[PDB]
């Protein structure tokens, strides 16, 4: 009466946990990724 | 310049410090070789670090004569 | 949702260039404005407006309509450079592009003084603060548009939209850099602006390339020189003129048959039937920057500002001619929503 | 892209295996019944948990910046929106309140089962009952922190613009907080009979 | 066993991991673009230097929190543990991580855009800190809960 | 300046600079700004002159 | 034991609840955030007198009121000592998917109705009737959706 | 942060003490506060000299702020004394409590005897264990939460002390009454019970320990079920306690806008009051959780500044050992300043 | 029982939430669309806004398509029905669901181009109200596949 | 049974449903694509409007062979019915529905680009006509495929 | 029964389905692409439409080729066929709907440019005609790899 | 055995790497934007060249923390180590290394922005040098717990 000799309980938690934690890193990863410097606020204007 | 005073500083913080750990190590302080990972030399240790703060001293007073002197 | 992730680089930007927007003059202060017969009163009342003391620095017999309108408009230009050092990603290329115009004004600026022998100095004072660019200086070397592109212009980011000098060589050029532009930046706003202000935008670009290719259409029927191909590759390819219309405006020989093209839009019929064509065009865009103010995570707002501070000036100035040179009929033929 | 790849494989791994697994005969080894019984009903009841709070706090934080970005972009010409419209901040804040109540509520029922009893009626329950409710709670919160924050976005425009302005905005804001007490209402009725593990 | 399996373990040290890494990923984004705000702004204003850094330690508040917690579920760790014990520690670490995550984002945001109104506008900052308090709070509720949790674990563990 | 003289000169750039070591004091921008010394070789009075 | 009610029924049944009202919290929260746009719109432009602004806003926080009925139905016939069986699980989850999905759908349609039209029925109060009218048939939407899951969640308990 | 009213209660001269002294929890290390008692010092006695001298910006902030440094330098010192933390080390200046087993293998778990107290400070017993931070976080928990609810208690009464010189007797009897019983009653009873659970002996009686979270939360969700019982009659005194509490919010909300209209917006300016003081006494409690948790990321932060760099050190002779040593130091004494002293002080 | 599985309420379940999720996603589309250019085009044409209102009630028409089929597989639905009867539901939800979402869709594009032209031009509205229909009967072939499918649900079905 | 396992209807369910699914997405890409072509040109010339309506009956004409063959799976579908049944229902279904939108794509672009030019130049409505033959005829091809399928579907067919 | 499984004729009838419906595909793009091109054209050269009709006619013509091996395929199928003939009709019909899905993607881009081309350039007519050709023929590979196989689909199978 | 499977050193390996792997990320990345940042400002300010070299030896340190916990967690692998070493060892490699990779974009974006801005406001170094320092700790953080980890890699562990 197992799920598998493979895709255990235990395991099948295990990779669930991970994809939801992965997931989470995912999208902090993309929010992340998106910081862009405004910059013209610190490069020097060459406009006399 | 600044730079011999901030030796000067960090040689005499290194003469205390270092004074101070190659007393306990000399001492076999627990917080210092009680360990099995900390050293099991002790006073050999303690050694080492004697002329680590000496050379501390050596520095101290050296720019300790160079500030003044500028 | 528009709201969703606007704020995290553009919620601050946002915030200030409505606040620009609150400071655009209202109805009861344009009346303020007209009710005043002197500049000196001008001055007064325009500082219980946001323009404050900005013309504090300039005494009462000194101050005239050039002065107001250069203190005007350089006020404008620091609220957008301020907007614009805020700015990063694509809020800082949509601004990039909204100076691209003014380096193509600069640039026809630099040549028609250079082909017209005006002093250089003059002519880089002269030049818009907004679209300045480091060797906008070097377009005075030469008069030929193969000399100035490979010595100056390939370096700019005008540079895409070229794909000796007289002055209707220079409009031509100056007006083939407008559509290229107006084309690429229709397109960036398609490809990497969120959709409130992807719409907004498309919608008043499109309206700016329409308004240059019924300008275009009409001004060429009085010259000889722009041939119905030349008249193609000068109108815009974005608008709601185009395709249709623009098709038959560059063919276009009379006034009917640039009235008929007009016509077929259900926008701009009544523009050549009534009125003034330009009233209509201001209009419109102060119709139009007023409805882009009505979306609250667009970065179109930015657009719509500086489009509506630049009518503004224009209000503004023309008030002050119609002060200094009497002449209060026509006081308030000026466009306002706000 | 590269992540709708990843989409479309993911699918058609998913409809090859489940084809393969039908036509070998063998289509109920993907026992999803199985897998939540044998499954610890202390990860669904600790993920409800986890979830709950911390998407809760997601939407908090996430309507916190709109609303506040918003605010002091639209307090360089008008600084006196500040102190009334920090209620936008407060109405954001009190999504992770509701959060983390449900949290705490939820974790009292986190004691230790039994051997024997780990997989009981009561205890299956218990798990799926603090998994959704804490799913419920915590993306109904989320959801009600970002359209908050939105809605402060615009009082804070609205009342730069003018002060009258702001109250119909604060009704909007009010209307919105009421999704995620809705939430926290839901969550409570679903863990409502849920036992303690035992 | 059945209530110690092996991989038991594994949702502890996950969650430990999680517990870290999120809330110093929430604090390096506060860090990184309230930092951003502050050089744009102390370009033009460097006499308000020190008074924008504020964003930046409520960012790193963040990370401080999330080393709290891992801190707490890895003394808590070990080879023969309970899987309760092990989705408690997962549960802590990912409420404290997820919270700290969403705080340090709203931290960065909400200190770049008041270090520049600041910079525009003396008194918006007392709104930028009092609306960054609001933020932190955030963290700190996710480490509430893990605290509960890892409180909880060494409940009738055997 | 050398980007400029190299593409009006379509290549065929002879281009030396040397740094000055000390900065100079321009009065169109109040500035101490550092300079180079420069020299640039062509024939043609046309091209001197651009 | 019984076969008809095995003990992971009750995740389904929880799964209704939890997708009725997270989905219909959805779709008030987006009906009322795009409205809530659109009435912010209004202002600084044309800023009225009496609130007929706030229709599609109190009709986005009627598909809440929707969801909210559907899931506490629901969590109603939820019990840890029922014989809670796996047809009532999917009924409960197909009440949950179609209430919550219908007040998706309608707060999509009143977010964007309302955010369009509110401006246009301020201005001219002509339009107010047939503005209404679009957003009753936005709204009817969510009712569909709560009549199914009713006639569902009664199915499921017989 | 604002102006003081005119005659109320100067928040500077409480600050003077609990400013540097929190400051001294969350920074409790005796090497880092000496370190910054050695600087305050030399700004304080060139104090003359710098006076009419001209600074700047960073050197005018700590010439100005040369006292505040001081006293945070002092009582860094002393908290670090308690925690006893020096540069991630211990003093072991008394007797240990503990008594370690009388003879073990080279790698065997030992687990010590209680033979006593540690006089003053963190036993130095617990250096170099496995589970000192399992002692210490709970310390610094509830220590944490004590100093808080003692900080929050005296500012309350200060509002007393307002509202009788200003003699607003109203404030007294519907806002201070009301708030100091809900404050207390809720967390001056979890900060007793903190204590009175220190006091006792739950091994020796053979009592289990309670869980004070546990207990503090089912006093709301499950009143009048005691778990495991503190002390007798604990379901009573709870219950009273929650009644007590549960009363003050009613009372808060009500007794000052009802004095009001039975002898407008000073209802809802009271609604707006009671709700923000009934979340403050929460969330505040609950922030004082930062003194632990930097504390905690302090100790941490010196622990790995000194494994690192100047303990690999020790593990060399001879003039390599010597080189390294002079190195590792002043990589150690660098870092210290600039991450332990600068941004942990900060 | 091998023919009728206690996971045979599964498909039937998900069928009639399909049927009403899709339909309403397509009204959902259909009503925004047709009044963002309703809404657009009355702000200078008042009187013709009861005539523009036509594809908002296409798109109504396709959710009530959606409600049917939706209510008829509710009560079609048992403890222990067939796994053809669940998959014969699911089927039928589909079919109504996925074909009124695609006949709400094209109701929202045409409605909001077709009011867009009727403000301008009189005569385009009964094209649009032809075109329309002709969007309509696409949620209407769902409809009656729908309902042929569920009528066979149960029709010589074997326990 | 073996040759018709119990999960055999599921496969013919989702070619009834699919058929006619397909077949809709495709029509009402057609339809809306060809409709905002349709009301974009019939602004100024409404005298074209019953001209111009002939990609969206084109499209009509595509959900119709999908309503074709949705019926004649569902009337051919069974409890105990074999699982190559099922598989050649599934065939069906995917063929019509996938060629027709297929077809409806082609439709509504052809139709759009055709009634746009149509009001332009009155001899192209000619080659519109021709081109929008031809995409039906894709629609067509699938119909086919899925009547012949659907003949082989029963015969031979035991168990 | 071992090698003729009762699941075999599912890779038969989705080959038999791969074949006219990605044939489609490729016939629908290239009627799409080729149609947009001569609409754009006729308008101002009326006279090329039906010279400018013979991509369209190419595409359809991969239709057809489609069309011919889902014919064939479908009357190759059986309730008892082979998985090796079940997998023939799989490849023949993901060979010939692949291959004209190409040659029609191809024809469309061509047929669209050469239509364009030869409003402006009459005799780039026949280098269309000769690059249609040269698409249209990579739809025949398809075909031609379809035949074959599905004359191997029944030979000496058991 | 149970509870020193033979993959239970897969998880070591991978923290091992994983230390390594993120913290080079992080410090690849703010190597990269400070080193762009650097080189754009140094044209026309090459006396700050050393003095903006500091975010990139920050960077760097990160790489380092990834370096020490990697070698540390390499010298506790083993063929029979338990499962709960593997996780553990995971667990300090995925702390560290996430943690510096969080670390080193905070220290590039930083970096960049301040090395930029302290060519226009010399004053602007040292703000620069304390939020890099701030950004900093957060990897520092993920050494403290990756080390704490290690710690009870082995510790009361059986086979």
């Amino acid at each position: 009466d197992i799920l598998s000799s493979i895709w255990t309980e235990g395991l099948l938690m295990c990779l669930i946990v991970s994809a939801l934690l992965l997931f989470i890193l995912i999208v902090a990863l993309s929010w992340i990724s998106n910081l862009d410097i405004t910059y013209g606020a610190l490069e020097k204007s060459t406009n006399p | 310049t600044g730079k011999a005073w901030c030796c000067t500083v960090l040689s005499a913080f290194g003469v205390v410090i270092l004074s101070v750990i190659a007393h306990l190590f000399n001492t076999n302080h627990e917080s210092f070789v009680g360990s099995i990972n900390d050293p099991e030399d002790g006073p050999a240790v303690a050694h080492t670090v004697y002329l680590a703060a000496l050379v501390y001293l050596v520095f101290f007073v050296f720019c300790g004569f160079q500030v003044y002197l500028a | 949702m528009e709201g969703v992730y606007f704020n995290i680089d553009n919620g601050f930007i946002e915030g200030v260039v409505r606040g620009y927007r609150n400071g655009l003059l209202s109805n009861n202060q344009y009346i303020n404005l007209t009710q005043c017969d002197t500049l000196e009163d001008l001055k007064l009342q325009l500082s219980s407006t946001d323009y404050g003391n900005f013309l504090s620095s300039v005494s009462s017999e000194s101050l005239t309509t050039s002065l107001i309108q250069e203190y005007a408009s350089s006020k404008l230009y620091h609220e957008f450079n301020y907007i614009r050092d805020q700015s990063s990603g694509s809020t800082r290329k949509f601004m990039d592009y909204i100076t691209y115009g003014y380096m193509i004004d600069n640039v026809a600026l630099m040549i028609t003084g250079t082909i017209h022998d005006r002093d250089k100095g003059e002519i880089l004072q002269r030049c818009h603060p907004l679209g300045w660019f480091d060797t906008l200086p070097t377009l005075s070397v030469a008069t030929d548009l193969e000399s100035l592109y490979e010595t100056v212009l390939v370096d700019t980011p005008l540079a895409p939209y070229f794909k000796e000098l007289d002055d209707m060589n220079i409009e031509i050029i100056r007006n083939k850099l407008y559509k290229a532009y107006l084309e690429d930046f229709y397109n960036f706003v398609t490809e990497e602006i969120p959709e409130p202000a992807k719409e907004c935008m498309q919608t008043l670009l499109g309206f700016e390339a329409d308004r240059r290719s019924i300008n275009i259409a009409l001004n060429s029927l009085q010259s000889s020189d722009i041939d119905p191909d030349l008249k193609s590759d000068l109108l815009p390819n974005i608008g709601k003129l185009y395709p249709l219309a623009t098709f038959h405006l560059a063919q276009a020989q009379d006034f009917e048959g640039v009235r008929a093209a007009l016509a077929n839009v259900y926008e701009y019929r009544g523009f050549l039937e009534t009125g003034n064509l330009e009233d209509h065009f201001y209009q419109l865009e102060m119709e139009l920057c007023r409805d882009a103010f009505t979306q609250q995570f667009a970065i179109s707002t930015v657009w719509a500002w500086m489009k509506s501070k630049e009518q503004e000036v224009r209000n503004i100035t023309w008030i002050a001619e119609c002060i200094a040179q009497n002449q209060r009929e026509r006081i308030n033929n000026y466009i306002s929503v706000y | 892209s590269f992540s709708h790849f990843l989409y479309y494989l993911v699918l058609i791994v998913v409809i090859v295996y489940g084809l393969y697994k039908l036509f070998t005969g063998h289509g109920s080894d993907i026992n999803f019944g199985k897998f939540l019984l044998r499954t610890s009903p202390y990860m669904w009841a600790n993920l409800g948990i986890a979830l709950c709070v911390g998407l809760s706090v997601v939407g908090a934080a996430w309507g916190i910046f709109i609303t506040g970005s918003s605010m002091i972009g639209a307090g360089v010409r008008a600084p006196r929106i500040t102190t009334k419209n920090l209620i936008s901040i407060i109405f954001c804040e009190v999504v992770a309140i509701y959060g983390l109540i449900i949290a705490i509520v939820f974790s009292s029922k986190l004691t230790v089962a039994t051997a024997e009893n780990m997989y009981s009626k009561s205890n299956l329950y218990t798990g799926y009952s603090l998994f959704w409710a804490g799913i419920t709670v915590g993306a109904s919160n989320l959801i009600c922190g970002i359209a908050v924050g939105i809605t402060g976005a615009t009082a804070a425009i609205s009342d730069a613009a003018d002060s009258a302005l702001f109250v119909k905005i604060l009704v909007i804001e009010i209307f919105g907080s009421i999704l995620g007490l809705l939430g926290l209402i839901v969550g409570l009725l679903m863990a409502g009979k849920a036992s303690e593990f035992q | 066993t059945e209530l110690c399996p092996v991989y038991a373990p594994f949702f502890g040290a996950i969650g430990c991991a999680s517990a870290i890494i999120f809330t110093s990923l929430g604090a390096a984004y506060g860090t990184a673009k309230s930092g951003v705000g502050i050089c744009a702004t102390c370009v033009l204003r460097p006499d308000l230097l020190f008074k924008n850094i504020v964003p930046v330690i409520m960012a790193g508040i963040i990370a401080i929190y999330g080393l709290v917690v891992s801190v707490l579920v890895c003394y808590s760790l070990g080879q023969k543990q309970a899987l309760y014990t092990g989705f408690i520690q997962l549960g802590a670490g990912l409420s404290v991580g997820l919270s700290g995550l969403a705080a340090g984002f709203a931290i960065g945001i909400v200190g770049d855009a008041g270090v520049r109104g600041s910079s525009q506008q003396p008194r918006l900052f007392v709104g930028m800190i009092l609306i960054l308090i609001f933020a932190e709070v955030l963290g700190l509720y996710g480490l509430i809960v893990a605290l509960l949790l890892n409180s909880r674990a060494t409940q009738d563990v055997v | 300046l050398e980007q400029i003289l190299w593409r009006v000169l379509r290549g065929n750039l002879f281009f030396k600079t040397v740094e000055i070591e000390q900065p100079v004091y321009d009065v169109k921008t109040r500035e101490y700004k550092h300079k180079n010394a420069f020299i640039v070789f062509s024939h043609g009075d046309l091209i001197i002159k651009r | 034991s019984n076969i008809y009610a095995p003990l992971y029924a009750p995740f389904f049944g929880f799964a209704g609840c939890a997708a009725a009202m997270v989905l219909s919290c959805l779709g008030a929260a987006i009906g009322t955030a795009k409205s809530g746009i659109g009435i912010a719109g209004i202002g600084t432009f044309k800023p009225e007198l009496i609130m007929k602004s706030l229709i599609p806003v109190v009709m986005s926080g009627i598909l809440a009121i929707y969801g909210l009925v559907v899931a506490v139905l629901i969590a109603g016939n939820l019990s840890p000592t029922e014989d809670y069986t796996l047809f009532n699980g999917f009924m409960h989850l197909s009440c949950g998917l179609c209430v919550g999905f219908a007040c998706l759908s309608s707060g999509y349609a009143i977010g964007m109705v309302g955010d369009v039209g509110v401006r246009k029925y301020m201005h001219q109060p002509r339009l107010f009737v047939g503005i209404v009218l679009i957003l009753i048939f936005s709204e009817v939407l969510g009712l569909y959706g709560m009549i199914v899951a009713l006639i569902l969640n009664t199915r499921g308990s017989e | 942060y604002g102006i003081a009213q005119y005659r109320e209660i100067n928040a500077g001269l409480p600050t003077i003490v609990t400013f540097p002294f929190m400051f001294a929890i969350m920074f409790g290390d005796m090497g880092h506060g000496f370190l910054m008692t050695l600087a305050a010092l030399s700004l304080v006695l060139n104090e003359k000299k710098i006076n009419k001298m001209k600074r700047g910006e960073i050197f005018d902030m700590a010439f100005t702020g040369r006292y505040i440094i001081l006293l945070m330098g002092v009582f860094s010192m002393y908290t670090g004394f308690l925690y006893n933390d020096i540069f991630s080390k211990t003093m072991t200046i008394f007797k240990s409590g503990w008594k370690w087993p009388d003879h073990w293998k080279k790698g065997e778990s030992i687990t010590a005897t209680s033979v006593g107290t540690y006089p003053i400070g963190l036993d130095w017993a617990w250096h170099g264990t496995e589970n000192a931070l399992l002692f210490s976080n709970s310390y610094k928990m509830k220590l944490s939460i004590l100093m808080g609810f003692i900080h929050m208690t005296y500012s309350y009464f200060f509002s007393l002390a307002n509202h009788l010189y200003f003699n607003s007797m109203i404030d007294i009897i519907g806002n201070f009454i009301p708030g100091l019983l809900f404050m207390q009653g809720i967390f001056g009873y979890l900060s007793v019970c903190i204590v009175y659970k220190w006091a006792v002996d739950w091994v020796k009686d053979g009592k289990p320990a309670p869980g004070l979270l546990n207990m503090l939360i089912n006093m709301f969700l499950s009143p009048g079920t005691i778990d495991d019982e503190l002390y007798p009659h604990q379901a009573k005194v709870q219950v009273f306690l929650l009644l007590m509490a549960l009363v003050c919010i009613p009372w808060l909300l009500l007794v000052k806008p009802l004095h009001f209209k039975f002898t407008g917006d000073i209802m809802i300016h009271q609604v707006i009051h009671t709700i923000e003081f009934c979340l403050n006494c929460v969330s505040h409690t609950a922030s004082y959780l930062r003194l632990w948790a930097l504390s905690l990321a302090h100790a941490q932060l010196s622990s790995v500044l000194w494994t690192m760099t100047i303990q690999i050190a020790f593990g060399f002779r001879g003039f390599v050992g010597v080189f390294m040593t002079v190195a590792l130091f002043a990589m150690w004494f660098a870092l210290t300043c600039a991450v332990l002293v600068l941004m942990e002080g900060t």
